[PDB]
């Protein structure tokens, strides 16, 4: 569900730059009548591009990415515990020695 | 690479022997390899694994087992000095020499980490090389060396579906 | 004629079923005091590989034969072609005589001289007869033996590092003695090749094997896993709870010289641990456990200068020598640069002054390096999670479950 | 999930089959 | 611990250390998993052993 939410809004984005992509290369030829202007916003869209890739972001990326590993290892040990211990609770209820 | 491979025939070498003992030359490129793995637990093991008969037959594996004693013993001058007591075989001659590289690599690694300052005597016998070494340590490396007092300064130098398993695994 | 008959038989109840019957038939032996198979040996032996005789093997090893019958190349050669080339899966219907075979394998290779080229033979066995490749077969604890007594602990590496999950039953023979020493002689061979961790847990769970009398094997192991803890850890680590509570009360007073060796060794002080380890040295030196104890001196001299950073930024070579007694600048030094080296220390030696500077600051997690370690962590515990929740299921799934629920 | 809601239903199945059985 | 800090005998100085709560949080984390990995395959062998009603006589 979290995935076709994402997915969502990526095909909304896909398809404005599709619309944008296409307009440029219909502009390009012969197409349709080319404003310099929009032309122009179209290059400025571009050179807006990689955003953020600086050092200082890749840093603070991974060290996201280590704390939800974190938080995702100290969540895998609890579901790992709880299953250990229903493995016990059985084989105390069948192997019962006294 | 090719040495996985050729680690691999040493291991089909050793595993079936017509009476568990091998030919001497193939026992003393295996010492020699051990050596220059590092892998010394395994080295002096089978140094011990080989019957004292043939230990003392021959003295290549005297040499190469005191060359592994020089290693042991972590006395950097030494091991050069001892690799170049005795004379090898024809097919080891151009490997051994660069097992001697890879200790040279060896000290500089020690140099590069865990010395500040290093004096210059101690880091010509760590290295092995007696005077010119220093000189590719400025020039080339780019360290900033001194006269007068002899202190070399060495410097210190796909997920998405990962996710996707981490949230199925915790999710059931 | 009833050796005709019982051929046909064989043959007969071969890839037909029946083999409760054959098996009972394999049983009643001891009748066949003749020793003439040699010659009839090798008319059907290469015909349809070897999905039989291995009954005739076990009643040829151990009926007086003590060099093998004088044949040992002989037999030697036909085991190795045996277990070389085989079904594997027909055996594997009666495990207990191939054990019993392989066991016999062992007492043919240890007496002498020559326990060596037997390791690649049981090596295959033991994978040609487990379930899967983890679990524990009488047949591991045979050939960490002979790689022990060999001296070669690499071949048994891959079938040490795997955790065992489940024991064969062997038919019922599978001895509490083949645990004991299986975990005993891997605890050795990973001491040998300086895998403390490992041997630790090793010797672990050979002491916590429940037991209501007292084993020279679980003795030995309680002394290693004394001297292994004070090696790995500066202390001797607390035993499980879940162990026997007769057999811990015995076993301790009789290993009393390694418990003051870890009380000393507590002080801090290596001195003290050099004049008890003189006092007791006949001692270890009748369990060989010498090699260990030097290694627990050097290892007090190491938790020294690791305890030295507790406290210190930057401390001189005499200063340092004169705190962790190595008497000399020198010896010191060696000391600090020997461990910067294998990692067990962040440290760097300044020759201008004579000074040790630890910089402990070693990682800030934030590398996808330690991504990818933590992702190794947890699919480790995935897949522990995985063969709990199998576990679970099959015993759920067990007949006499919620019945007696 | 569904290979994990299949093999918890086969499981339930076989559990109840075998207490059925059980039942003599 | 009464005194959170580190000597410096070559200058003379005591410095005082600050605890990284982000790098001991992740050390003591990965310490835990690995002591809980040990245990529950510890655990696991003994299971296997009683079911086995395996034991010294």
């Amino acid at each position: 569900e979290h995935l076709i939410a994402q997915h969502s809004a990526i095909k909304m984005l896909h398809s404005r730059v599709k619309l944008i992509l296409e307009y440029v290369k219909a502009s390009e030829a012969g197409e349709v009548p080319f404003n310099h202007e929009i032309l122009r916003e179209a290059y400025a869209l571009c050179h807006c591009l990689p955003v953020l890739s600086t050092d200082k972001f890749k840093t603070d990326f991974y060290d996201q990415c280590n704390d939800v590993g974190l938080m995702a290892y100290l969540g895998t040990i609890t579901k790992t515990c709880n299953t250990m211990n229903q493995f016990v609770n059985k084989f105390n209820v069948l192997y019962d020695r006294q | 690479f090719s040495f996985k491979k050729l680690l691999d025939q040493c291991e089909n070498q050793e595993l079936e022997a017509p009476g568990g003992i091998a030919t001497p030359p193939v026992y003393g490129q295996l010492l020699a390899l051990y050596l220059l793995h590092n892998d010394m637990n395994n080295a002096r093991y089978l140094w011990k694994r080989i019957p004292p008969a043939i230990k003392s037959a021959n003295s290549e594996l005297g040499g190469i087992w005191s060359v592994g004693q020089r290693i042991w013993q972590r006395d950097f001058p030494g091991i050069y000095t001892t690799i170049n007591a005795h004379q090898w075989s024809e097919t080891v001659q151009p490997i051994m020499e660069a097992l001697r590289d890879a200790t040279r690599r060896r000290a500089f690694a020690l140099v590069s980490q865990a010395y500040t300052s290093i004096i210059a005597d101690d880091f010509a016998a760590f290295v092995g090389l007696p005077v010119e070494e220093a000189v590719k340590g400025i020039l080339e490396q780019g360290w900033q060396a001194d006269s007068t007092t002899r202190m070399v300064l060495p410097r210190k130098p796909q997920q998405l579906a990962r996710l996707t398993d981490y949230v199925a695994f915790l999710e059931n | 004629s009833a050796l005709e008959q019982f051929v046909n038989s064989v043959r007969q109840l071969s890839a037909q079923g029946q083999m409760t019957q054959l098996c009972e038939l394999i049983n009643k032996s001891g009748e066949l005091l003749a020793k003439n198979l040699s010659h009839l040996d090798t008319v059907l032996g290469a015909l349809d590989v070897q999905e039989h005789s291995l009954g005739v093997l076990a009643v040829l090893f151990v009926k007086f034969s003590m060099p093998s019958v004088p044949d040992f190349e002989t037999l030697f050669s036909q085991v190795q072609l045996f277990i070389s080339t085989c079904n594997g899966e027909h055996i594997r219907y009666a495990t207990d005589t191939f054990a019993g075979l392989c066991h016999q394998l062992t007492n043919a290779l240890v007496e002498r001289k020559q326990p060596l080229r037997g390791i690649g033979i049981l090596k295959q066995a033991i994978d040609k007869m487990q379930m899967n490749t983890n679990q524990l077969t009488s047949i591991h604890a045979d050939l960490c033996q002979l790689c022990l007594l060999a001296k070669c602990f690499k071949p048994a590496l891959p079938y040490l590092d795997v955790d065992m999950m489940d024991i064969c039953k062997e038919n019922g023979a599978y001895d509490a003695k083949h645990f004991l020493c299986y975990y005993y002689y891997g605890g050795m061979i990973y001491t040998g090749l300086k895998n403390f961790e490992r041997a630790l847990y090793f010797y672990e769970q050979a002491i916590t094997t429940p037991a209501m009398a007292v084993s020279h094997i679980m003795l030995e192991s309680y002394k290693k896993y004394i001297l292994v803890s004070l090696i790995l850890l500066g202390k001797v680590q607390q035993l499980p709870k879940y162990t026997s509570q007769i057999v811990g009360r015995f076993i301790k007073p009789l290993s009393n010289a390694y418990h003051e060796l870890a009380q000393v060794y507590s002080t801090n002080n290596p001195s003290e641990l050099r004049n008890l380890v003189n006092k007791h040295s006949e001692t270890f030196t009748r369990d060989n456990n010498m090699g260990l104890v030097k290694q627990c001196l050097s290892s007090l001299y190491k938790k020294n200068i690791q305890r030295l950073t507790k406290t210190f930024l930057t401390l001189s070579l005499q200063d340092m020598a004169s705190r962790v007694q190595l008497s000399g600048p020198q010896e010191a030094e060696k000391y600090v640069l020997h461990m910067i080296e294998d990692g067990e220390i962040f440290a760097s030696i300044n020759q201008k002054d004579g000074m040790v500077s630890f910089h402990d600051n070693p990682e800030k997690y934030n590398n996808p390096a330690m991504l990818h370690n933590i992702d190794q962590e947890m699919l480790k515990c995935i897949e522990l999670d995985e063969r709990l929740k199998a576990m679970d299921q099959e015993i759920t799934v067990n007949p006499q479950f919620v019945q007696k629920s | 999930k569904e290979n994990h809601n299949r093999t918890q239903q086969q499981v339930e199945a076989e559990v109840t089959n075998i207490k059925k059985t059980l039942k003599a | 611990g009464l005194i959170s800090a580190r000597v410096d005998s070559h200058s003379k100085i005591l410095y005082a250390r600050d605890v990284d709560q982000r790098s001991t949080t992740f050390e003591k984390s990965l310490l835990m998993g690995k002591e809980f990995q040990r245990r529950a395959k510890a655990m696991m062998l003994r299971a296997a052993v009683l079911r086995n009603q395996i034991h010294v006589k």
